[PDB]
């Protein structure tokens, strides 16, 4: 109620300010739809921590473990290998570096369908691609060979920071990306 | 028609609740149009905010009976049971349980064709927090303000009674807020959409000064309450009343406080162009009625807002799309 | 004791204090200097709790289509139209549907599949997780996530999660995939 306040004298003051509010239970994220400017296509948001708890559970009966998987993706965190730890914490904490990132998709993806430029990606840039922006707006996951990369397109990825991701922005194809030390990709000429 | 015991009000013999009390199939099959909508918030617990006061005036013997709007009342069904003892005796009265907040309940008691939206709170101040205690209240206000009712939204007509005045900012947007600003001069009290218990502690003043002035004003607002009937009330009996005699039947001719449109009838003319003073002496002239103020669009060249403007000027210019408060014996 | 079990049970505890995870388990070295996500029970996914969700502030001002994609996903597709549809009060109205809408009926899940036996084995016997990357999306459009591997290896039921792992990295036959299916 108190939060629910706070996002009311918030766009009261002015409406086109992205407000994303915390909440601790569904059943009240209905009052806040109904605040006059809350437009879910402009930004506003609520994360709800039930919604988003009780979520999670569930997918691990679908999936054991998923949880874990998940929570780990959306939190910021380096890798920091150690003595005096395990082969599986070691195994482990590598997993729990990577995040989840987006990133514009090269022009040297343009027209691959989708599972040969997430191979693509696995392969030679060293990141896993997930899922794309599809333009009105979609966002489509693993879309099957019916779909294809078309130009400025956005892709999810999973990576261990965002100075990783950039390779897949970088990439210039064969007319450069042919040395195996990923290292190497950086902005091309043309 | 039956009358109340001093003819004053409209009046029934008394019945169960479950006579006046509806389901969402039941209201919405009910041919609800220009009625009253009460959004009533309580706890089964809460204290009596005695809404017999706010029904009574809407019964006032002066009315037709074909011209008393219905009334329903959306709210706490067992907060409703302590308080019907007093309701029973008005006619033309319904319930719908559960909370007003509710969407389906506000559909189904055609909201978007009442005459208005009275939001009222009874739960109680015990909390601490200011800015919680009105909660309700604006969240109500803005639901029934961003609904849609295609075959609208922010032209259905609204009251809210504020708790904390300083929560009048949130009633309302492109209005400017700041809490240096006493309540009166907020554009939700210029609009008459927003009421707060603080604007009555001058009457306490005004009695000292003059108390028939206050006798006057408890006269218009009740619709005619008089010492008799508050008498009658202390016997502890309830309403009592029945058929009566021509005698004080005579009674059900009174002054009410009356709204009538300068668009198209016989005061259009002074409507184009002419300025109040003109109307106010046609008026009394030829149909004895006083004019003490307009009811203006804030907006001219888009919203549906309106202001009250007090006694203006005999010089000031009129629009064809005012409204002028008038009191009217007939 | 099930006899006609106990520990092999699959179990999953929403904690209310994340410090309280030290008693989910045992042989597993308690220390209240560790964060919950390093704490086995964590890492293991047997245990949840809410405070590993108060990163998703961040996320959203930095990449709001990237929490559109966890709410599509962990909702299995909670619409903004079923948000609206609720909000309406009525509850979930609903009946037999037009080809139309049933056409959204495939989606892609989370799921599960075990290198034990089935096409896929053959990269369980010693292969490395890139080649099924590889292959599988290849021959069957799956993605695949990450592993869930056993702990003990020779001997517990207790596996973790390895998200995403290297190119070069060694699979074990026992070893299950976490993928994205599309049927
Ligand atoms: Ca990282
Ligand atoms: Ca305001
Ligand atoms: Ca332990």
């Amino acid at each position: 109620a108190a939060n629910i306040m706070r996002v009311i004298s918030i766009k009261n003051y002015h409406s086109d300010i992205k407000v994303i509010v915390q909440l601790l239970q569904y059943h009240n994220k209905a009052y806040l739809l109904n605040i006059p400017s809350w437009d879910w296509k402009r930004g506003d948001d609520a994360v709800c921590v039930a919604e988003l708890k009780l979520g999670f559970i569930a997918q691990s009966c679908l999936a054991p473990g998923f949880s874990t998987l998940m929570a780990n993706l959306f939190t910021m965190r380096s890798y920091k290998p150690t003595p005096e730890m395990s082969q599986w914490q070691t195994d482990y904490m590598r997993g729990t570096g990577m995040e989840m990132y987006t990133e514009y998709l090269s022009s040297a993806f343009n027209a691959l369908t989708f599972p040969e430029a997430a191979e693509l990606c696995f392969s030679k840039l060293k990141l896993l691609l997930l899922a794309i922006e599809v333009r009105e707006s979609t966002l489509a996951i693993n879309p099957g060979p019916k779909v294809k990369i078309e130009n400025a397109t956005q892709g999810f990825f999973i990576a261990e920071s965002a100075e990783e991701v950039k390779r897949a922005f970088y990439y210039c194809k064969n007319c450069h990306a042919n040395v195996s030390d990923v290292r190497q990709i950086k902005k091309c000429k043309c | 028609r039956k009358f109340d015991s001093t003819g004053m009000f409209h009046w029934c013999p008394d019945r169960p609740l479950n006579d006046c009390l509806q389901d969402r199939s039941q209201a919405s099959a009910s041919g609800l149009r220009n009625h009253v909508v009460v959004c009533l918030f309580a706890d089964a617990a809460s204290p009596l905010i005695g809404l017999r006061n706010l029904v009574m005036p809407l019964r006032a013997s002066n009315f037709h009976y074909h011209e008393l709007k219905p009334t329903i009342i959306v709210g706490n069904l067992d907060y409703l049971h302590r308080e019907w003892k007093t309701l029973q005796n008005f006619p033309k009265l319904s319930i719908l349980p559960g909370s007003p907040l509710n969407r389906a309940n506000l559909r189904a008691v055609n909201i978007n064709l009442c005459d208005m939206c009275v939001i009222v709170s009874a739960k109680d101040r015990n909390m601490e927090d200011p800015n919680l205690v009105d909660k309700e209240a604006i969240l109500c206000s803005l639901n029934i303000k961003a609904m849609t009712f295609d075959d609208a939204g922010a032209n259905v007509p609204l009251i809210t009674e504020l708790a904390n005045d300083s929560n009048v900012q949130f009633l309302d947007q492109d209005d400017d807020d700041d809490p240096d600003t006493e309540l009166y001069m907020t554009q939700p009290f210029a609009c008459g959409t927003a009421f707060a218990v603080s604007v009555l502690d001058s009457l306490m003043s005004t009695s000292y000064f003059n108390d028939n002035a206050l006798t006057l004003i408890r006269t218009l607002i009740t619709g005619g309450a008089t010492p008799e009937l508050e008498q009658i009330l202390a016997e502890g009996a309830g309403m009592r009343g029945g058929y009566c005699s021509p005698a004080v039947l005579a009674n059900r001719d009174r002054c009410r406080v009356a709204q009538i449109s300068l668009f198209d009838g016989p005061l259009a003319q002074f409507g184009q162009g002419g300025h109040y003073g003109e109307l106010f002496v046609y008026a009394l002239r030829h149909f004895g009625i006083l004019c003490i103020g307009l009811y203006r669009f804030r907006d001219t060249n888009p919203s549906s807002k309106r202001y009250v403007i007090t006694n203006p000027p005999e010089d000031f210019p009129l629009l064809p799309t005012d409204q002028v408060y008038v009191l009217t014996y007939k």
